[PDB]
């Protein structure tokens, strides 16, 4: 049956209907939305039942209704069903209960014993399939698993003995047997289980107290030390040695050939210094076309892994890899082949490679094996790096934290900087050891902020910003006027107040409110307790509200049915109480609450000034449409890539599930229109509107507008026109749960300028202008909400407003949302003696001239509104009314603070003009703005104060030197860039370069145009991060969490990586870094003289950033190159390096010399020597069986001896390896397993070999241990 | 393209590694490439169990704090329905993500939740001291007053 959709389900009498969009009851058949179903003849669904359609046998499912399979009994007999009716034949079918039959060819299901799929299985009489039991079959026992019901092994407890059952049914004797848990027994020729340490067919095994046989186990049993193996259990004395590798010397004929040219950078390709995997070199001589030997010349390098390798392990992979692809016998070699055969087998690969580099007379085709092979190695790509996504390491993958490392990567030394998670309420470090420590970690290279010469970096690019036309078309009216700071969380919380005083400095904002509000600022500030922290800073920049944005969405926004009340928009916990009548203020509270309490605003008490929101470029947008792409199949994952055509076909869904008729929304945020006139009447906020509420957020610039636009626009207008003075907010609602007549419905009151109470008749100077302004607005969640006969809804409009006329504004009904240009388009409605509008479950409203309307108090549900929303207005209001308040000029306040919460500054409104998901301009035309300077006029007449700008800077685009991309990077939104000084710039060539937004001429235009309509243009400053740096350097690094601490259980400590930290050195930043500072210092000299908190020291101009580098930034996004990709001898732990022929390091075969390699033992005790010839001395190796053992301060293997303990304390050079080991009488290691001691006691040992305390460990048969502090098992 | 077992039974896929859906099933592989069998593991924001012995993605409750919570085959927990645990009982959460118990109405039909929270089918009982038969089907309370039988003399 084809799929509908757009018709709602609706239930009558206990039973799902579902009415098409149509509007007609549905029978029969349907699929709707993908989702089989039947509605019997009465339109009702079934669920819980078979159906007969067409040739079909149908059972439908008990919770869902949808069609899926079942065992129906037919007539005498059982028949199995699919999801589609057919009767099955030869398939296993679960039924209802979670029973299972087969059904042969005929269909008929299977009784007794059967063999299926190469499986033992059993049937009861009726057909149904025995799981998790035992079962008497021919004469014999047999159980049947859990799950699969196969036959299997099992034991059961006869008399009071355990007994074992093999998997035919036969009893257990003089054998080993399991049980479904996985625990082996051992059963002896009487059949009773065999306990303690026995000797069967000339080997030896220990089994426990419980039978349990012992693998991995270490042990003191025949008071001789005796290890079990971890294959069979079996007991070997563990004193031969393990190891396969006598110490060999590698030298031979061609050593000095292949030996370096150079110890220096000429012939090693090399970073500050070290080896990559991926390095090649230049050798002494080169065997050309394989036949004769001839002195190199400089650009005849070679790989390194064609002469050298890390250990036999990657020797092995090496030639195994090379010669799949043609360039050898193809061999299967092993860490343990002999180290001799693996040398000769790398030369004979040697050979075949200059054959074909002869042949193709190139060496790319070798560049590209040579990638291939080392992304194919752990150390060499992400597997050691501990990929993991909780936290914002959803983002990327995972952070490396940057060391202060003087000894090994001085360039990269931070200066005793790089505090991390400086955050308002950590500013000074005091929470490091919380969750309140910042997350210092977001996306990409993260900026080290809290350097001082970083924090003078970021107050030159700030005044570059402020004054773009100035600098860069000597344009004093292309400047920008205020801030947006970015991911405030993210970095050190100085650069707010270096921000807010430079701004004081220059613009005098803490002088007057005039000042303050020409630069309007505004911080994403996420954190609950920034409001308090801004505040007490004197609100140099407006925090955010998230109290109301989140009720919006509890309570309106989000969710197709259960949301919050209304209610809840009141917080009547700020009352004491919650006592309406009574109105005291709650000195105390439990850390709760809205920021601005607006049940009865008279403007008396002093309040956070703030901006507050429904949407924004990043909140219910980016979610949203990339959920909708993955639920069409478009992308997997929400960090995948995605192309713009990928983007353009998921935004097709996105606008058909936007504007769907059917009222539904499952991407696209609900009540949209209603929360807007909330956010739009509210007193004591900056309002901030999100374009792609008002035009669609993807494709072209302003291309369509939304359906929400005209209820918007005119909310938008009538605010200018009729939003002033106090207000009110009510509910008729007392909680949670709501009582007989109660509806929920929540109304709100603006009063006039000057009117700020209920019952306040007239302003105290007199001024007429409230008279015509105020503004009522009633709004609902509920789609289905139907008055009672009786009930009345009131507007207490006040009692400045006795025996007025209203007129609507914006009236909700089943179809949509009407909206009333003008007061004689509209129904009127008059206000009683005491100043309310009455409204009832009917209402008949008349317009003003004429005509009559009838409106009924009803719930209803469209693509506009899911509840009710009524927006009323004072009829005779000038055409040129403005109820908005100017700035005054005088000194208002002593208290220091810049921004103040009043009329003046609620006059203001902040427009976020942009879309991260907009589509790239098709052409220079429709570049947002070009755009914006055409259309400038129509934002002038929606009120809007200040215009916040879409960042500007160069997009770093589809770059990527390792790691996850990230959206903002492909989708070329701004927010990640290579430059932050080139805003649109030219191509050096002379050709243009726009932007995703256009060129930098567009751009002054654009800001230009707005300040010809009166309004601010803002700048969204993004100090945190810098995306693509095309330099590497070598770091020291650490794997961290967002809060720069280290994970818990990673190998990944103080490594040196590669990383991209390095700016190109002849860009914009090289142009202008720093330049503006010197002007500065001079002119105000205190901006430079005041020190800051986190910190304690003042910002340092003395030294200027014309290019990026590592020692400048905290850390970055893992880029998936390895814990080793920088190349280390294990033996002692150095790193290879060749900058300084003082202090080279290399490996003895590359400076021709003779490299021994392996386990040798002498009287002491076992040596070992790496493959590059070196001693290994207080380190762990690994030899080519997968055994590990230590090698101590004096380079001799650690080994137990008779009669003392074996377990071992090891403090070594590599930190994270330190801890109590176990080492076996050959040196070999235990890991995840129970080790002895020589007192009896029982210790267990983890995956590397660590001791375990203090917590319960289980097994995979499912026993339980306990380990004590001290490590012991009390079990 | 196909699964095999290690010795002591692993399972791969050949390796897929991560959040996959071999044949439709939706199954999550660890780092190192096993299956994840009889547990929870937790991939992007949602929890999701996985069976014991195909390892295919299904409804189960797990106690969080001190209260039953449910999961559903997406790994979303459930509100304001009924879902099933791995063993065969269904439960039912309110709003709020709670377990209910006792006699309950919802969507116009009654059911009786057990004290542990089980759904009862085919179970009689005067529960509204009025005789009630909760349904072998969907466990919703019939008063079995209609006769079932459809021949007539
Ligand atoms: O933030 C403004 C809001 O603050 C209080 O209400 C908070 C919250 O209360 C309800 O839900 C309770 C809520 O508590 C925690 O946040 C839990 O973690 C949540 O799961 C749980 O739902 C209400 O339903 C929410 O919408 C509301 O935000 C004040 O009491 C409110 O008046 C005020 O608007
Ligand atoms: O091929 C797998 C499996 O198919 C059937 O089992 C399916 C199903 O049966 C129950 O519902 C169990 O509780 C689940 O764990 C199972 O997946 C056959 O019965 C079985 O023999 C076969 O192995
Ligand atoms: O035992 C064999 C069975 O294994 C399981 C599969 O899901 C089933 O289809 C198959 O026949
Ligand atoms: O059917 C073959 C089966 O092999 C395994 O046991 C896998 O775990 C399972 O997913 C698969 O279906
Ligand atoms: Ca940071």
């Amino acid at each position: 049956s084809d799929p509908i959709t757009g018709g709602h389900y609706e239930n009558h009498n206990g039973y799902f209907v579902y009415i098409d969009a149509s509007g007609k009851q549905v029978t029969g058949l349907q699929n709707i939305d993908g989702n089989l179903q039947y509605f019997d003849d009465n339109g009702y669904q079934v669920k819980g039942s078979f159906r007969d359609v067409n040739g079909k046998h149908i059972y439908f499912d008990s919770v869902t209704g949808k069609a899926s399979s079942n065992v129906d009994i037919v007539n005498g007999k059982a028949q199995g069903y699919d999801a589609q009716g057919n009767q099955l034949k030869k398939s296993y079918v679960a039924d209802s209960s979670g029973q299972t039959y087969y059904f042969d060819g005929n269909g008929q299901p299977l009784i007794g014993l059967q063999t299926i799929d190469g499986n033992l299985q059993y049937f009861n009489q009726q057909g149904v399939q025995i799981k998790g039991g035992f079962q008497d079959v021919n004469n014999k026992r047999i159980y049947f698993a859990p799950n699969t019901g196969n036959a299997v092994a099992n034991t059961e407890i006869i008399n009071g003995k355990l007994q074992g059952r093999d998997a035919n049914g036969n009893q257990v004797k003089n054998a080993f047997s399991k049980d479904v848990a996985g625990n082996t027994f051992y059963f002896d020729a009487n059949g009773v289980m065999l306990t303690g340490l026995q000797t069967i067919s000339g080997k030896t095994y220990y089994l426990d107290e419980q039978g349990h046989l012992r693998k991995n186990y270490a042990g003191t049993f025949n008071n001789q030390f005796m290890y079990f193996d971890a294959d069979t259990g079996a007991g070997k004395t563990a004193i031969e040695y393990q190891f396969d590798q006598g110490l060999v010397s590698q030298s031979n004929e061609n050593t000095p050939h292949n030996a370096a040219k150079s110890y220096d950078k000429s012939s090693f390709e090399n970073v500050d210094g070290y080896l990559t995997a991926d390095t090649w070199y230049r050798p002494t001589d080169i065997l050309k076309n394989g036949d004769t030997w001839t002195a190199s010349t400089e650009t005849d390098m070679r790989p390194l892994l064609m002469t050298w390798w890390p250990d036999k392990q990657t020797q092995a992979n090496y030639l195994n890899f090379m010669s799949s692809k043609g360039l050898g016998i193809t061999t299967t070699y092993t860490a343990a082949t002999s180290q001799k055969t693996l040398n000769d087998a790398a030369f004979v690969i040697q050979t075949a490679i200059e054959q074909q580099i002869s042949l193709k007379k190139s060496t790319e085709w070798l560049r590209d094996a040579i990638d291939s092979f080392v992304k194919t190695q752990a150390n060499w790509n992400k597997q050691t790096e501990d990929e993991a996504f909780d936290g914002l390491q959803w983002l990327q993958g995972g952070f490396l934290a940057y060391q202060d490392d003087s000894h090994r990567t001085p360039n990269t030394d931070s200066g005793n900087n790089r505090k991390l998670g400086r955050q308002p309420i950590n500013i000074d470090g005091s929470k490091d050891t919380t969750d309140g420590k910042g997350s210092e970690f977001l996306l990409a290279n993260d900026i080290d902020n809290s350097n001082p010469i970083v924090q003078a970096e970021q107050l030159n690019w700030l005044h570059y910003l402020m004054n773009f036309g100035s600098i860069t078309g000597n344009n004093d009216n292309a400047n920008f006027d205020g801030i947006r700071v970015d991911a405030v969380d993210n970095v050190d919380a100085d650069l707010l107040k270096i921000a807010g005083d430079y701004f004081k400095a220059l613009y005098g904002t803490d002088k007057s409110d005039a000042n303050a509000n020409k630069h309007l600022s505004i911080l994403e500030d996420w954190n609950g307790k920034d409001p308090q922290y801004v505040n007490q800073q004197g609100n140099a920049q407006l925090t955010m509200d998230y109290t109301v944005t989140s009720q919006f969405g509890n309570s309106l926004t989000h969710g197709a049915n259960n949301r919050s009340n209304m209610w809840y928009f009141l917080d009547t916990g700020y009352y004491l109480n919650g006592d309406l009548n009574k109105k005291i203020v709650d000195k105390n509270r439990p850390n709760s609450g809205t920021l601005v309490n607006r049940i009865a605003n008279s403007g008396d008490t002093k309040v956070i000034p703030n901006y507050s929101f429904v949407r924004a470029h990043d909140y219910d947008a980016q979610d949203p449409i990339r959920k909708a792409m993955i639920d069409h199949g478009i992308i997997k994952n929400m960090q995948d890539t995605f192309t713009f055509d990928q983007l353009a076909q998921g935004m097709e869904f996105y606008y058909k599930d936007q504007e769907n008729p059917s009222g539904f929304k499952k991407y696209n945020d609900y009540n949209l229109p209603s929360a807007y006139a909330m956010l739009l009447t509210n007193k004591d906020t900056v309002p901030r509107v999100y374009y792609g509420d008002m035009y669609l957020e993807g494709g072209q610039y302003m291309e369509k507008g939304t359906i929400y636009n005209p209820v918007i626009s005119a909310l938008l207008k009538a605010r200018i026109k009729y939003v002033s003075g106090g207000q009110t907010m009510a509910t008729d609602s007392s909680g949670k749960d709501l009582k007989d007549g109660e509806t929920d419905l929540l109304t709100s009151v603006r009063f006039g300028k000057g009117i700020m109470t209920s019952d306040q008749t007239t302003t105290q100077d007199n001024s007429q202008d409230y008279k015509n302004q105020g503004i009522g607005v009633i709004v609902g969640n509920n789609p289905d909400l139907k008055l009672n006969n009786d009930k009345t809804i009131t507007l207490h409009m006040g009692k400045a407003h006795k025996n007025q006329l209203y007129r609507a504004l914006v009236l909700s009904n089943d179809s949509g949302i009407d909206v009333y240009d003008s007061d004689d388009k509209a129904p009127t409605l008059r206000t009683n003696d005491n100043g309310d509008l009455i409204f009832h479950k009917t209402n008949t409203f008349v317009k003003q001239d004429g005509t009559i309307i009838n409106y009924e108090m009803k719930g209803s549900l469209n693509a506009l509104i899911s509840g009710y929303l009524g927006v009323w207005v004072p009829v005779g209001a000038s055409d040129s009314q403005d109820a908005r308040t100017v700035a005054t000029e005088s000194s208002s306040s002593n208290d220091g603070s810049v921004f103040h919460s009043n009329a003046a500054l609620d006059s203001n409104v902040i427009y976020e003009g942009f879309s991260n998901f907009q589509a790239m301009p098709t052409s220079p035309e429709q570049s947002t703005n070009v755009v914006i300077a055409t259309k400038a006029n129509l934002f002038k007449e929606l009120g809007i104060t200040s215009f916040e700008l879409a960042p500007q800077y160069r997009s770093s685009g589809d770059t990527n030197y390792g790691g996850m991309s990230f959206l903002d990077s492909f989708l070329n939104n701004g927010y990640a860039f290579t430059d932050r000084y080139d805003l649109g710039f030219n191509k050096a060539d002379g050709n243009p370069n726009p932007t995703k937004y256009g060129t930098d001429q567009d751009l002054r235009n654009a800001i230009e145009a707005l300040h010809k309509n009166g309004m601010q243009a803002i700048a969204d400053w993004v100090p945190d991060q810098i995306y693509a740096l095309p330099g590497k350097e070598v770091v020291t690094a650490t794997r961290v969490d967002e809060r720069g601490n280290q994970l818990k259980d990673t190998d990944f400590v103080n490594l040196l990586y590669v990383a991209n930290t390095k700016s190109s050195g002849v860009d914009y930043q090289a142009k202008y870094g720093g330049e503006f500072l010197d002007k500065l210092r001079e002119e105000y000299p205190s901006l430079f003289k005041q020190n800051q908190v986190s910190t304690g020291q003042p910002i340092d101009a003395s030294t200027k950033i014309k290019q990026w580098s590592a020692k400048y930034m905290n850390g970055t996004n893992i880029l998936h190159r390895g814990a080793y990709y920088v190349l280390k001898d294990w033996a002692t732990n150095q790193y290879f390096n060749i900058a300084k022929t003082n202090e080279v390091f290399l490996p003895l075969q590359l400076q021709n010399k003779d490299a021994q390699t392996g386990f040798i033992s002498d009287a002491s005790g076992v040596k070992y020597y790496s493959i590059s010839g070196y001693q290994a001395k207080d380190t762990f190796i690994e030899d080519g069986n997968g055994n590990w053992y230590y090698f101590d301060k004096d380079g001799y293997m650690v080994r137990s001896q008779q009669g003392e303990n074996p377990i071992r304390t090891v403090e070594t050079s590599v930190n994270t390896r330190n801890g109590n080991y176990y080492f076996m009488p050959n040196g070999v290691e235990l890991r995840k397993g129970f080790g002895t001691d020589n007192s009896g006691n029982v210790y267990y040992f983890d995956d590397q070999g660590k001791m375990v305390r203090d917590k319960y460990i289980n097994d995979d048969a499912n026993n339980f241990y306990h380990l004590n502090v001290d490590g012991t098992m009390s079990r | 393209k196909s699964y095999v077992a290690d010795s002591s039974g692993q399972t791969y896929y050949f390796p897929l590694i991560g959040l996959q859906t071999i044949d439709g099933n939706l199954q999550y592989f660890n780092q190192q490439g096993v299956q994840i069998k009889g547990g929870f593991q937790d991939v992007n924001n949602k929890r999701i169990y996985f069976a014991p012995n195909t390892g295919n993605a299904v409804a189960n409750t797990e106690i969080i704090n001190g209260k039953l919570q449910g999961r559903d085959a997406n790994g979303n927990q459930v509100k304001n329905a009924f879902s099933k645990d791995v063993a065969g009982n269904t439960f039912y959460f309110d709003a709020n993500g709670v377990m209910l118990t006792g006699l309950q109405t919802i969507s116009g039909k009654t059911y009786y939740l057990d004290e542990q929270g089980h759904l009862r089918k085919n179970y009689a009982g005067t529960f509204n001291n009025q005789f009630m038969y909760f349904d072998a089907d969907t466990g919703a309370g019939k008063t079995a007053i209609e006769y079932q039988f459809d021949q007539g003399l």
